[PDB]
């Protein structure tokens, strides 16, 4: 017993996907987390990994170590990470030309690297996968951004084994995400595939080239701190501006007020990927205060002009970085919760000429999606649950009023179904198919759902002409009845308007039950005529 | 070709989930949660439905809604009243059914609400929800509730699903629905020749303890056993703290929060808060702004401390446990595993106090969130017309002993049990009843005193029409098909008579050829369904006339929230077209508009502008619509001069 999990470790929330069941599983956490936070806090009793850490900071700030995947892999005098020990309230040493953050673990002083950190998240990933699943976990693909260099690359894969895990592989944010929407297995050509990748925090722009499913990784391009958290920012600053106006208190001093004032915003933002409105109501805010406001979409996205379209600019500089133009992206992909901001796609598709985006998948998750599918391909993938089928036999009239079933009810959906059928009379110019549904014998009990005309067929002697009727229904259900001459290849059809809404299993049932208890008569209708052809137009 | 939908209607929060590309996904909402929750809140200019509703539990308290699921079916005077009012926020008042409903300032005026009409409300919203993600369309239901429902409730809870349009394909016993999930995802169950797996499902969600036990096999489960505590779930661990908190504050700041709505209701909404913290932490902050008299609190609890709280809670653990095993006839060590769902078995002192009562492992293989709600979206597809399932039998537990009684006509008896105790179902079962004619049935309850204190023990009746003698019959036989349904509910399913009549066959002897004759033939006797007889059902279900009625009021209600929200659409296209014209009237029409064309506008969206200040802030669709008519005027003509000489120019 011994399954193969993907995880997706990120700066700030990991999360953890398993792929059983054709699709992707993505595993909740003992809190009902689907995704878990990249917080490792150190105290005295013992040490705390995620929810329980990210918890306790503020009581802790200078020993709740995170981010530590912005230095895993890289040297202490770097040039990036120079920038960055500026906002951790923990320490940062050097063990010799590396990184190394520095802690309170039992009151005094330990010290532990990035991979360190990054590995007892794992463990945690871990754990929450073997909880879920049952048996133990050891085999897992891990990621990491297209922009990483081999050697943050492997101390992510150290990490990883530092927690026990096998690493299968590790494979970039941008190449998990385009697998779970499943590109690589899109019709021949090479394909370019762009993902969009705004956190709440990072944002990303990666283009990719993909031929017989082997990723090609074009270019990168993006933003070290943008997303979800700034555009936040911008309502929490226009909200103080109305609550000291509107009130003449300022609360900017308010570690508290300001807090919950922005837990608010937060909240409104979601709102406002959905509804064109959103309600702000903090209890007492501040000195007693209530504060209950509204606020607008267009007044949010307004707020976050510059920041949104901005997010077009690491989209020019990849897509010239990578010698493209921007007609020659084959797909695009949104990832990260932030992309659900109704604008950003706005700008995004209309950039791209109102091309779509792929984005059925929470974006949340996409990537831990991807590195879930992977797991299971590279373990050997470690009947089917439901299927859409056919409520009525469809079928046309025949000559008699009869009813002759192209399609039998209950049929596997995507379907194809093809019968030939003559002429009726003689020196026939053209048929009438009418298309039926129910279970009835003779199309007079039955439904018409639609009629059509197959007409220049060369005339000829009653029963000679070749017509060939096609029943065609796409995975929808949408129906496509069309009748071809084999003759002269003189060809018309019809998409059934459908009108679906709509009869229960009970109707179908007791349909079905009135055609069984007409069983005897039905039948003996159709086996005292003789042919199966159509009539020149001659409805009825 | 519309989707199935399985709704989990929890106390606290409901879960969505659909039936769709071949497997059952979840449903976000609009906030983009998971889960929205079971509250109906009144506006007064619409409702607050759902996640909204939520925002304004502490601006709208008193017109605020939820326990939803709770005062379903209650009886106004019930004993236990006291229990459920306990937990509400909104005045709850007596109806002309002696059932219990709720009074609110709504729409300005008082209104009042039943049970069944509030709820109708929260799952149209909900239909609503699943309706947008799917793009699709959306008809049949299953919903999920206690196993302690009422066959009442069962049938109240259905007809609101009517009102907010939906066909309630199945009502389902929730932890039923967990089992479904469990049956029909978990890869190696025994086969059916094998023993099955005996796994006990544990639910503590937000008001409701419930234990099941169940045997597995492939393609197959069982229900052996199954015990509710209906009065225990998160909700009275909120108080249990919110209560020892309420003491602090009458000592070490003396206002005794008991003596505030505003103010009880935000420290229980803090205790809440706090709890969950406390079930992945050991210790915990508590703080809350201007409780009352201007006034801040702040404390603290240890983990250590916030079990020493609930010992009392603690202790009503293990006796649903052994009522389980103790009607499944099991002993422990026979159960094989023990999977815990429900929000609140994710308190540790309550995951070892259950593993304890259980005496091995718990095991935590289902999503405990998204379990019941998946299942359940299975079920409804069953009933899809457009799709075939994964073949799956389930057989529920039928507690109580029903009997059905009739018109003694001819008949020795007039009535006998007909559904057992401790049988499953769905069950049907066939009788033949010799009728002089026309007839009535009832179904009721074999012992009255097996049932919770003053239910009925009346459960339906039904009136049989269209009985027909033969011809020189005195009486005639009847089949009736007797249905406990797939949603527990007892019903008459058809009813018909059938006569003998005699069917002339030829007698073989192809064994001698004695010169080709001799052909004998036998009058034979068979026996045939005669007329079909007419059933009008008496049940807890309502009628055609009272149904239509809750529903044009939920019609009107709807349609008049689905204006108050179209109108602010309207209000932002204006809005949002004001921006996005001054801010290209700049980046791209400065060379393509004209000098004098610019001080035309500018300018003119500058009173568009500050229109949407006081006339209006909230004026009328119409106006909304109105300014962004002329404002559109000028746009095109310049925008379009434009498009044409860069497009191709
Ligand atoms: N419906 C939504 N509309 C706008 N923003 C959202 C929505 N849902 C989530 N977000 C934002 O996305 C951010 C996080 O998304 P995610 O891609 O998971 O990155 P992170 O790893 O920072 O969570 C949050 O700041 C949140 O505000
Ligand atoms: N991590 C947690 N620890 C303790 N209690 C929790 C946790 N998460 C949720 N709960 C509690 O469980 C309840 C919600 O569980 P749920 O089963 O969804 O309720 P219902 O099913 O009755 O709607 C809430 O009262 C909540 O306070
Ligand atoms: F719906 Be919950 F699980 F009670
Ligand atoms: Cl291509
Ligand atoms: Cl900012
Ligand atoms: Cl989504
Ligand atoms: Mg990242
Ligand atoms: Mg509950």
């Amino acid at each position: 017993k011994g399954p193969a999990v993907g995880i997706d470790l990120g700066t700030t929330y990991s999360c953890v996907g398993v792929f059983q069941h054709g699709k992707v599983e993505i595993i909740a956490n003992d809190q009902g987390n689907r995704t878990t936070p990249s917080y490792v806090a150190f105290t005295d009793t013992e040490r705390l990994i995620g929810d329980a850490a990210k918890n306790q900071v503020a009581m802790n700030p200078t020993n709740t170590v995170f981010d530590a995947k912005r230095l895993i892999g890289r040297r202490f005098d770097d040039a990036v990470v120079q920038s960055d020990m500026k906002h951790w309230p923990f320490m940062v040493v050097n063990d010799a030309g590396r990184p190394k953050v520095q802690v309170e673990y039992k009151g005094e002083t330990k010290s532990f690297y990035p991979e360190e950190v990054s590995s007892m998240v794992l463990t945690k990933m871990k754990e929450i996968a073997e909880a879920y699943l049952g048996k133990t976990v050891t085999n897992a693909v891990v990621t990491v951004p297209a922009y990483f260099n081999d050697s943050q690359r492997q101390a992510t894969k150290d990490a990883g084994t530092i927690a026990g895990l096998n690493v299968l592989r590790i494979i970039n944010e941008p190449t998990a995400a385009a697998i779970a929407y499943g590109l690589d297995k899109k019709v021949g050509a090479e394909r370019n595939v762009l993902i969009f990748d705004l956190g709440g925090g990072t944002f990303d722009v990666s283009i990719l080239t993909i031929e017989d499913g082997i990723f090609e990784v074009k270019s990168t391009a993006g933003d070290t701190h943008l997303g979800g958290e700034d555009f936040d920012n911008r309502m929490v600053n226009h909200f103080i501006a109305e609550f000291k106006r509107k009130h003449k208190k300022d609360i900017s001093e308010n570690k508290r007020a300001v807090r919950r004032l922005r837990t608010a915003c937060e909240r409104a933002k979601r709102t406002l990927s959905s509804s064109t409105q959103a309600s702000i109501e903090i209890d007492s805010l501040y000195e007693g205060i209530d504060f209950y406001t509204s606020i607008t979409r267009a007044r949010f996205e307004e707020l976050n002009a510059d920041l949104f379209r901005g997010t077009l600019d690491p989209v020019e500089k990849a897509l010239r970085d990578a010698k493209l133009d921007k007609s020659q992206i084959h797909d695009i992909v949104l990832v990260g919760g932030s992309t659900r901001i109704p604008k950003i796609q706005k700008l995004l598709q209309d950039f791209f000429n109102g091309k779509e985006l792929n984005k059925s998948i929470n974006p949340d998750e996409a990537v831990a999606y991807g590195a879930a599918v992977q797991a299971a391909i590279l373990s050997g993938d470690k009947d089917l649950l439901l299927l859409d089928v056919t409520p009525l036999s469809l079928g046309i009239e025949t000559a008699g009023g009869v009813m002759t079933v192209l399609i039998k009810r209950n049929t596997t959906i995507p379907t194809k179904q093809t019968q030939t059928f003559t002429t009726y009379s003689d020196n026939q110019p053209g048929v009438l198919i009418q298309v039926y549904e129910g279970e009835r014998a003779m199309t007079k009990d039955n439904n018409l759902l639609g009629k059509f005309e197959l007409t220049g067929i060369p005339p000829a002697p009653r029963g000679v002409p070749q017509i060939e009727v096609t029943f065609d229904i796409d995975a929808n259900g949408i129906l496509n009845v069309s009748a071809v001459d084999k003759s002269t290849g003189k060809e018309n059809k019809i998409t059934i308007t459908n009108d679906k809404g709509r009869l229960s299993k009970e109707d179908i049932e007791r349909m079905v039950q009135e055609a069984e208890k007409y069983k005897a008569e039905d039948e003996k209708q159709r086996d005292k005529v003789s042919s199966k052809n159509s009539l020149e137009s001659y409805a009825f | 070709m519309s989707t199935p939908f399985g709704l989990d209607l929890g106390n606290n929060n409901s879960v969505l989930a659909v039936a769709r590309n071949r497997g059952i996904d979840i449903v976000v909402n609009e906030v983009s949660n998971r889960s929205t929750p079971s509250v109906v809140g009144f506006g007064p200019k619409n409702r607050y439905l759902g996640e909204t509703g939520k925002n304004k539990q502490t601006s709208n308290i008193k017109n605020t809604v939820a326990n939803l699921k709770r005062i379903i079916g209650l009886d106004y005077h019930h004993p236990d009243f006291e229990q459920e009012s306990k937990h509400f926020t909104s005045k709850l008042v007596e109806l002309d059914d002696k059932k219990t409903g709720a009074e609110v300032r709504f729409a300005g005026e008082k209104h009042v609400f039943s049970a069944t009409q509030l709820a109708a409300m929260f799952i149209d919203k909900v239909k609503d929800t699943v309706k947008q993600d799917t793009k699709a369309n959306i008809t049949d239901v299953c919903i999920a509730v206690p196993p302690w429902y009422t066959e009442e409730q069962r049938y109240n809870i259905a007809d609101a699903a009517r009102i907010a349009g939906l066909n309630p394909v199945r009502i389902v016993n929730d932890v039923t629905a967990a089992g479904v999930s469990y049956g029909i995802f978990k890869t190696d169950l025994p086969e059916g020749e094998e023993k099955p797996r005996i796994v006990a499902f544990v639910d503590i969600g937000h008001s409701s303890y419930t234990c099941s036990i169940m045997a597995f096999k492939k393609g197959q489960l069982k229900v052996l056993g199954t015990a509710c505590d209906k009065h225990f779930g998160g909700r009275d661990f909120d108080l249990a703290i919110t209560e020892h908190f309420a003491d602090e504050f009458k000592t070490k700041y003396k206002i005794d929060i008991r003596e505030n709505p505003k103010a009880y209701n935000r420290i229980l909404t803090a205790a809440e808060k706090l709890k969950k913290v406390l079930s992945a932490n050991t210790n915990a902050p508590f703080s809350v702004e201007s409780v009352m008299n201007d006034v801040d609190v702040s404390s603290q609890l240890s983990r250590e401390e916030l079990e020493e709280l609930v010992k009392p809670l603690l202790e009503r653990v293990t006796e649903p446990v052994t009522k389980a095993l103790a009607q499944a006839k099991l002993s422990a060590e026979e159960v094989d595993f023990v999977e815990i769902i429900g929000g609140t078995t994710r308190i540790p002192t309550l995951k070892q106090s259950i593993s304890e009562a259980f005496g091995k492992p718990l095991s935590t293989t289902l999503n405990q969130d998204e379990a019941i709600a998946k299942g359940a979206a299975f079920i409804c597809a069953i009933h899809s017309p457009t799709l075939r399932v994964r073949p799956f039998k389930f057989e529920d537990i039928h507690p109580y002993s029903v009997s059905y009684s009739w018109d003694k006509q001819v008949e020795d008896e007039d009535h006998m049990e007909v559904f057992p105790a401790g049988s499953s179902f769905p069950s049907t079962k066939l009788i033949t009843l010799n009728r002089t004619g026309d007839f009535s049935m009832a179904a009721s309850y074999t012992d009255i005193t097996q049932l919770p204190p003053n239910t009925p023990e009346q459960i339906a009746n039904w009136e049989i029409t269209g009985v027909q003698l033969p011809e020189g019959q005195d009486s005639v036989p009847v089949k009736l098909k007797l249905r406990c349904d797939p949603s527990g509910l007892h019903t008459i399913e058809e009813a018909y008579t059938i006569e003998d009549i005699e069917v002339e066959e030829p007698i073989p002897l192809p064994e001698d050829a004695p010169e080709d004759a001799e052909q004998e033939f036998k009058k034979v006797t068979k026996t045939v369904k005669k007329d079909d007889l007419t059933i009008v059902a008496h049940t807890f279900g309502l009628d055609a006339k009272k149904l239509n009625e809750l529903i044009e009021k939920e019609n009107e209600m709807l349609a008049q929230d689905k204006l108050v929200a179209e109108t602010e659409d309207r209000k932002n296209t204006l809005e949002e077209y004001i921006y996005t014209l001054r801010g290209k009237l700049e980046e791209e029409y400065a060379p393509f508009a004209s000098d004098a064309e610019k001080t035309k506008l500018q300018g003119m969206l500058n009173k568009a502008e500050e229109w949407l200040y006081d006339e209006g802030f909230d004026s009328i669709k119409a106006k909304y619509i109105a300014k962004y008519e002329e404002l559109a005027s000028l746009g095109n003509i310049i925008r379009g001069r434009y498009l044409a000489k860069e497009e191709e120019k």
